[PDB]
């Protein structure tokens, strides 16, 4: 059946499509549609992976200031290199470190 | 003996590559053994 | 209009017939079962009600006990 | 035994017997291996009766190998992936063409979209 | 055979004489079916089959009419637990027959 | 072409969105939450009640 | 996939040579089962060696009508899903 | 630090499933893995610093989450051992999930969207793993029962895979409406709904009850394990998530952190489900399905310790995490066994030429389920066994239920490999990626790992037991293990058929259980409010 | 029970405190699980190689109150005149 | 291959609709199933409910056997050979609070009985 108009702007069956299958082209999916392989992908992982990455330090800044450690570590802990509130180190026996 | 003969039509689930092959399920368990002997030797 | 009724037989061959049909009568269970299994059923899903009737049960016959025998006590004495 | 089965002719009816107890057989095997031995033994076991001309013996037979291929009926039959019956049947169905889509919907009378209650 | 009746540029116009069927909001329906229809119109009208029976009194009563009461029943227990638990005087419920008045406890009364 | 609800149905959304906000976090401590009133008070009692409860032990 | 006649056939041919009672020059991509000398358990089990061949599952009505090589062919490359 | 693992996989969530559009396929397959090693570096930091130096955390993200009256709850996150431990082990097998997902669900549609649900449930489960009040662990039990429901379901042109998630979302509205009742009492009768001052010394048996039975939900246990072997419906990587450690885990979990538990029936229960669980997969001829039933065995000797003794809480949780590992394993190499073989059935498996790496994973996984001493399942299994001995019930049905095990074991583990081929005379094949052996590569180091560090700290403890009752474990699988590889019979065609049957839970809930439910639903609508009150 | 007496306790509540052990784990033998303890964190690792002596230790002392558990059970049995 | 597999129609309804035909799931796809699978037609492995209560019979005995044994013919004297763990009277007086503890049962013990008691607790909240 001759294709519709609009046929032309819609995107063609990707790679990943295999090639007995047949889906409608048209229906939109917030997800992505049925194989996808977008051009300008590799731009777009690299936004989301900038976005990423300054959520996690916005993240990181929001626990930082949130973390309550109330009792002391039994030894030195990694978060020593970056969180200030970190109660000095106590062994097993008692001594301070 | 009466009937389809079964066997000799599935004759070819003998092929060599259809066999089982220890280094595959055991792939370096001598290598950990010939350690191990160093090991003791050494430790003795 | 409406659907078609005819149906597709172009995988009859493939995936069979579509002649057997169900069994099913299409219908519930009988009166006489339901009033036993609602009359089973509905206590073991209220067992908390059964817990707290016995506890309270008991309570109220010690406690009765208890002051029957203070009466008892606080007569002759 | 089920109805269609018992409408069937007689032929037909041990036709489906023997076809029936292979698929059991396969169905309660572990192996391939197996499979071999079982159905030779299934083929002589109809071979000896084949011959068989009393009506009521023949009646018999059928009706106690029924009552034996029903009990024995496996709660997993193995069927393959891709038929009626398995686990790939109907994963990702082949659309059909001729969807009815409607391009630009909300742009079909935009200001007058909406329910009307008519009087009299 | 079809056209696209919405025009996003705002130019939208019936065509209710064009020779090809519009592809209106009327395109996408789905198509009824004859038993279908008799089946929703049996259900929705099931008033008509009611009849009255020993089996459906017995069944109305043995399931309404038994889940009411207990539930009743387990009521009137949850509130004279809580009664005794609270140390109340036993409070003048409607249908319960009691020699006492007390119903609201006193908030500044200490019990 | 933009649809003639769009720019009403914006504003207006979006100034109840933003009024609400607004009130929640700008008004003074006891206008909206009563409870963040409640606070300061309730850190004095609970000063006096601790002094009184270890005098009580 | 649509499986072409051919190969249909040269298999199909393969598989019912197992038999022992049957001559290797009798089975033609149209003969009946009854001149190939087959009885009805044979065809069962042909019917069979015929579902392990192309990994199909044949409905029983349909096998029931196989009896002839010829309609054993046409029945298989109908099929889509015979591999 | 400890916050960003969650948000990792939530971010990883909202971007494959909300803007997978312009992600695309391979940005799936990109923004997953890179989210999940992230995740796990947080992981091991957050585990180093709690369990190995004893440094308890506790993050509160805001106030007043619910504020009605006296009741108060605020979102805090507590990283306590338990949390800790539970959490590298979550997220070990989500990036071995992740990984593997790149070539498995590649002939699926959406795998945009797949890698959503599966950084979402795991999302949910560190949520459930690290609340610090009850609160917070509803809303990650939850939110794994909502991706659980989307991920059984998956295939939605199956009714059998829809008929799967309706089982499982009602049975675990079951299970934590118990459990939200037992919230309430605890929350009347102690004031809080944090776990520190939720400690009761004594508590009335209502209360034990209502936890139990909201456990036996998620760890599926007997009455209530029917959607654990229909859950079968959904895709592979769905089926490690949940067995493994998402889903069976949690009932464990909620016990061993609020210890309400009573004895006498934690035991009994336990004990049951391990043999019929056990028996179960005697019977089933499907492979992933076999591996549904060693996962209910496996939560029933979890379930049993905990009567044995004090240490019990540690020794589940040690199994737990042991279990974890090898169980992924298992689901992922049956996985890759069906989609290279295009077969479900163990009677179609044949020896075929592979790649060594899946048919080491699979022999050692099956090793450490089977019992093989010096293996992390070997010290786990063995501080439950020679722990139980002083419960002779619990002692003797859980003997009993290692045999089973062995057998079944033995048995796929024999055709698997050791059979010859099974399968038709047909061009099907699998190819293997990097990811994949990436992935194999991080359940073996895992299983690895697992040897050298340990489980629980009392696990080399001495059980003051004579050598033939320490040793026993090991004649019982190697038992098992021999009659299996035998192939031989052991129960006649009634028992094997009513194993098969899986008991007949399933045949009792639909001819009573859903003939009465339709019948008060009948009777509620057609006879009453369409009936008897309905005008002509 | 008063036959076989207690063995002093070494472990004094500030050590154990500070050792952050259990309740549970304070059974007479609480120092050398504390020994152990501390071994065993301290190698991550390696401590089933390296912390083998602290673990025999705590093993030994268990097996010693194992057996006075047996025969305060003993005594009890014969008081009661079972055995 | 997963996607784009054949599969077949479910013929269109053509007869008068059982009142109860709520209880077939149908997508359109031909095998169509109850809405709980052995409600109504075949049964898997062809077993009754019958045959499933019958074979509970004959098993729940043999698995009750070592259960019903030490919960109930034993008794704590006789349970186990050994008293349970001794602790220190501080740790002891503590860990005996607990109702779901193990030092509960120390026949051995002076305050035995009032442990039991504490054992076999309320069923439930008294207020
Ligand atoms: C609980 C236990 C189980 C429940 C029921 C089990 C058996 C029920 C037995 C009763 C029965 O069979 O009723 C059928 C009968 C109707 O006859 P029918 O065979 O259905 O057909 C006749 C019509 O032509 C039918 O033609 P139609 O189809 O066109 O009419 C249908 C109509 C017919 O309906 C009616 O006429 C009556 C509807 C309500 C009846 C009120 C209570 C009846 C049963 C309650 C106790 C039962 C225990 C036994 O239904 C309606 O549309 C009206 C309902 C809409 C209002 C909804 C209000 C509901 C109120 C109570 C609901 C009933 C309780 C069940 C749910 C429980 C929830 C608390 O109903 C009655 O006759 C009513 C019985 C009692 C009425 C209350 C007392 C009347 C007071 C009069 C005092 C006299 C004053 C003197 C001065 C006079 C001068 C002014
Ligand atoms: C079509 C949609 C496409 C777009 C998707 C949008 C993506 C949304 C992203 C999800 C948001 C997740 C963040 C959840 C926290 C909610 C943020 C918040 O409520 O702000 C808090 C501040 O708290 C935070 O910022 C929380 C930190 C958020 C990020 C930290 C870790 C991120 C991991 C997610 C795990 C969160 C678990 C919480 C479960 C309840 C307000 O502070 P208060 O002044 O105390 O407000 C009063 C409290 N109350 C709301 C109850 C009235
Ligand atoms: C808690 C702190 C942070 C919270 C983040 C939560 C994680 C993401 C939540 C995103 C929004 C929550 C609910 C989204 C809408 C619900 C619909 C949905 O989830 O899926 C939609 C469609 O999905 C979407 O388009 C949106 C999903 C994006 C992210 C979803 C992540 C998983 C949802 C989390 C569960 C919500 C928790 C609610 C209870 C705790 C339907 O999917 P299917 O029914 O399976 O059919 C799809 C087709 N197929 C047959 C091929 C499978
Ligand atoms: C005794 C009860 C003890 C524990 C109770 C927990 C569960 C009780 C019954 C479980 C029903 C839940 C199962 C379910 O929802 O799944 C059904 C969906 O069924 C329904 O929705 C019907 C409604 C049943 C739900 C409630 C019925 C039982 C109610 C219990 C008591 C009745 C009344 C008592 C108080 C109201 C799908 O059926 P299957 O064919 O087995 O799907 C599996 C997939 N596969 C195709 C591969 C086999
Ligand atoms: C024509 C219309 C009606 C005809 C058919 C009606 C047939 C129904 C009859 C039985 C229905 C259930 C039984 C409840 C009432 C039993 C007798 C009532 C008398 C009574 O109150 O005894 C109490 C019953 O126990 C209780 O407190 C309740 C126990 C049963 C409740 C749980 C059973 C099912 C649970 C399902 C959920 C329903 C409740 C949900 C909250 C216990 O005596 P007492 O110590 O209180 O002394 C109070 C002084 N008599
Ligand atoms: C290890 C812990 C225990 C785990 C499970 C233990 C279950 C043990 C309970 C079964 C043993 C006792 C069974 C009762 C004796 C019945 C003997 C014959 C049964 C019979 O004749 O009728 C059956 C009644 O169903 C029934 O028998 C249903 C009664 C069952 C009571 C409810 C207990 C829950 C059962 C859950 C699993 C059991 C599955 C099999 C029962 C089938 O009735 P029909 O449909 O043919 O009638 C026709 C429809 N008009
Ligand atoms: C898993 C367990 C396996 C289940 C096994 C259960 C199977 C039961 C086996 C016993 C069943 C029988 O013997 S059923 C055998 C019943 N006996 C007869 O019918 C005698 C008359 N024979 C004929 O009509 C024809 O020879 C005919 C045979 C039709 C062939 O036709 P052809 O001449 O054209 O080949």
């Amino acid at each position: 059946v001759p294709e519709p108009p609009y046929a032309k702007y819609l995107a063609n069956k990707s790679h990943y499509c295999p090639p007995d299958f047949h889906y409608s082209r048209e229906i939109y999916a917030p997800y992505g549609g049925y194989f996808n392989d977008p051009k300008g992908w590799r731009t777009n992982t690299a936004i989301a992976t900038l976005v990423m990455l300054a959520g996690a330090y916005a993240v990181f800044c929001f626990g930082n200031a949130r973390e309550e450690r109330l009792r002391a570590p039994k030894g030195w802990i990694p978060s020593q290199l970056w969180n200030d509130n970190v109660p000095t180190p106590v062994d097993y026996r008692g001594k301070v470190l | 003996k009466i009937g389809f003969q079964w066997e000799k039509y599935e004759a070819w689930r003998y092929h060599p590559l259809l066999r089982f092959n220890k280094n595959t399920m055991f792939p370096g368990v001598g290598l950990g053994a010939a350690a191990f002997a160093v090991y003791y030797v050494v430790d003795t | 209009n409406y659907a078609s009724l005819k149906a597709d037989t172009s995988m009859d061959h493939v995936f069979g017939d579509s002649t057997n049909k169900l069994n099913y009568d299409f219908q519930l269970m009988s009166s006489k079962e339901a009033f036993f299994w609602n009359y089973t059923l509905y206590p073991i899903v209220g067992f908390p009600i059964f817990l707290y009737l016995y506890q309270f049960n008991k309570l109220e016959n010690f406690e009765a006990e208890i002051a029957a025998a203070k009466a008892a006590k606080a007569a002759s004495e | 035994a089920s109805e269609a089965v018992l409408r069937l002719p007689h032929k037909l009816r041990v036709m489906r017997m023997y076809r029936t107890g292979l698929k059991e057989i396969v169905n309660w095997s572990y192996g391939r291996h197996e499979f071999y031995p079982r159905a030779n033994a299934l083929r002589m076991e109809f071979e000896a009766n084949k011959e068989l001309s009393d009506r009521e013996q023949i009646r018999k037979l059928v009706l106690h190998g029924e009552d034996l291929l029903a009990r024995f009926r496996h709660w997993e039959p193995t069927i393959r992936s891709e038929f009626v019956g398995g686990t790939v049947y109907g994963v990702w169905p082949q659309h059909c063409k001729d969807v009815k889509f409607v391009p630009n919907p909300a742009y079909i009378d935009e200001f007058k979209q909406g329910d009307t209650v008519l009087l009299y | 055979s079809s056209r696209i009746a919405g025009d996003t540029t705002g130019k939208y116009t019936p065509n209710i004489f064009s020779p090809e069927t519009p592809m209106d909001r009327s395109f996408s329906h789905v198509p009824k079916n004859p038993f279908w229809e008799a089946w929703v119109f049996r259900r929705d009208n099931i008033q008509r089959e009611f009849v009255w029976t020993w089996q459906t009194i017995f069944d109305l009563a043995t399931f309404v009419g038994g889940l009411y009461v207990a539930m009743y029943a387990t009521a009137s227990f949850c509130s004279r637990q809580n009664d005794k638990r609270n140390g109340y005087p036993e409070r003048n419920y409607y249908f319960s027959d009691s020699k006492s008045n007390f119903v609201i406890p006193d908030e500044r009364e200490f019990y | 072409k933009k649809l003639w609800l769009e720019n009403i149905w914006n504003i207006g959304y979006g100034g109840f969105f933003l009024g609400a906000f607004c009130l929640y976090y700008g008004a003074p401590p006891g206008h909206v939450i009563p409870s963040q009133w409640a606070t300061p008070k309730a850190k004095d009692e609970y000063a006096v009640d601790m002094k009184m409860i270890d005098k009580y032990n | 996939h649509g499986l072409d006649r051919d190969t249909v056939t040269e298999r199909v041919i393969h598989v019912a040579k197992h038999f022992e009672k049957v001559d290797p020059n009798k089975i033609t991509p149209t003969a009946t089962f009854e001149e190939l000398g087959l009885d009805s358990l044979d065809t069962v089990e042909l019917v069979m060696a015929l579902e392990e061949e192309f990994g199909l599952e044949i409905p029983d009505n349909e096998a029931d009508k196989i009896t002839t090589m010829a309609d054993a062919i046409s029945y298989v490359v109908s099929n889509p899903l015979a591999k | 630090m400890f916050l960003l693992a969650v948000y990792f996989l939530f971010f990883s969530a909202i971007a494959n499933g909300f803007f997978g559009r312009y992600l695309g396929v391979r940005g799936s397959q990109l923004l997953g893995p890179s989210a999940l090693f992230l995740a796990l570096l947080c992981s091991g930091t957050i585990f180093y610093e709690v369990c190995i130096q004893g440094c308890s955390t506790n993050i509160k993200l805001f106030e007043n989450f619910v504020y009605s009256n006296e009741l108060n709850v605020s979102a805090s996150f507590l990283y306590d051992p338990l949390a800790a431990t539970m959490t590298l082990t979550v997220v070990w097998i989500s990036c071995a999930v992740h990984a593997y997902q790149n070539l498995y669900m590649r002939g699926d549609g959406s795998q945009t969207l797949f890698t959503s649900y599966l950084s979402a449930f795991t999302g949910f489960m560190l949520i459930l793993v690290a609340g610090q009040n009850l609160v917070m662990l509803f809303i990650g039990w939850e939110g794994i029962g909502v991706c659980s429901y989307l991920l059984i379901g998956y295939y939605g042109s199956r009714v059998s895979a829809v008929k799967s998630a309706n089982k499982s979302l009602i049975v675990n509205k079951i299970s934590d409406g118990f459990l939200l009742g037992s919230m309430l009492y605890l929350w009347f009768y102690t004031g809080s709904f944090s776990y520190c001052s939720l400690a009761t010394f004594q508590i009335p048996d209502v209360v034990s009850i209502l936890v139990l039975l909201g456990a036996i939900g998620k760890s599926s246990q007997l009455f209530f394990h029917v959607w654990l072997a229909d859950a079968m419906e959904g895709p592979t990587p769905v089926s490690a998530l949940i067995h493994a450690a998402t889903l069976v885990t949690a009932g464990i979990y909620v016990l061993c952190k609020l210890n309400l538990h009573s004895q006498s029936a934690v035991g009994i229960l336990g004990a049951a489900t391990a043999l019929m669980g056990g028996l179960f997969g005697l019977a089933a001829n499907d492979l992933k399905r076999v591996i549904a039933f060693s996962t209910c065995s496996q939560l029933g000797y979890m379930m049993a310790v905990l009567s044995t003794c004090d240490d019990g809480a540690d020794f589940a949780m040690g199994h737990l995490v042991s279990h974890a590992g090898f169980k992924a394993t298992l689901f992922l190499s049956a996985g890759l066994s069906i989609a290279k073989e295009n077969n479900n059935f163990l009677n179609r498996y044949g020896s075929r030429q592979g790649s060594p790496t899946l048919s080491f994973a699979t022999t050692i996984a099956s090793l450490n389920l089977l019992g093989f001493p010096e293996l992390g399942g070997f010290y786990s299994k063995e501080s439950i066994l020679n722990n139980a001995y002083i419960n002779q019930g619990v002692s003797i049905i859980l003997t009993l239920a290692t045999f089973l095990t062995a057998f079944y074991t033995s048995k796929v583990l024999a055709q698997l490999y050791l059979f010859p081929y099974g399968n038709g005379r047909q061009q099907k094949s699998f190819d293997i990626d990097a990811t994949t052996l990436i992935c194999f590569g991080l359940l073996l180091s895992e299983m690895l790992l697992r040897i050298f560090t340990g489980s629980s700290l009392s696990q080399n403890m001495t059980t003051n037991l004579p050598a033939h009752i320490k040793n026993l474990p090991f004649w019982v699988a190697l038992s098992g293990a021999l009659s299996g590889l035998a192939t031989t019979n052991l129960f006649s065609s009634n028992f094997m058929r009513f194993f098969g049957n899986r008991g007949g839970f399933d045949v009792f809930y639909a001819r009573k259980c859903s003939n009465v439910f339709y019948h008060n639903a009948y009777v509620s609508y057609t006879l009453l409010d369409r009936g008897f009150l309905k005008l002509y | 029970a008063d036959r076989f007496p207690p063995p002093k306790m070494v472990a004094t509540q500030e050590e154990m405190d500070n050792a952050d052990i259990p309740y549970k784990y304070r059974d007479y033998c609480a120092h050398l699980i504390i020994d152990f303890k501390e071994c065993r964190y301290g190698h991550p690792l390696t401590w089933r190689i390296n912390c083998a002596h602290e673990l025999h230790h705590y093993n030994k002392c268990s097996y010693i109150e194992f057996k006075r558990r047996v025969a305060i059970a003993i005594e009890e049995k014969k008081r009661r005149g079972l055995m | 291959a997963g996607a784009g597999g054949p599969v077949k129609l479910s013929p269109p309804v053509d007869k008068p609709l059982p009142y109860n035909y709520d209880f077939w799931m149908d997508n359109g796809i031909y095998p169509g199933q109850p809405i709980y699978d052995g409600m109504f037609g075949s049964m898997v492995g062809n077993m009754s409910l019958e045959y499933m209560a019958k074979g509970w019979l004959v098993l729940l005995p043999i698995l009750s056997a070592p259960f019903v044994y030490e919960h109930c013919i034993a008794d704590d004297v006789t349970r186990n050979p050994f008293v349970p763990r001794q602790y220190p009277s501080e740790v002891r007086e503590f860990l005996a609070l607990f109702k779901n503890g193990f030092v509960l049962n120390d026949y051995s013990q002076p305050d035995y009985e009032e442990m039991k008691r504490r054992q076999s607790g309320l069923l439930t909240p008294i207020y």
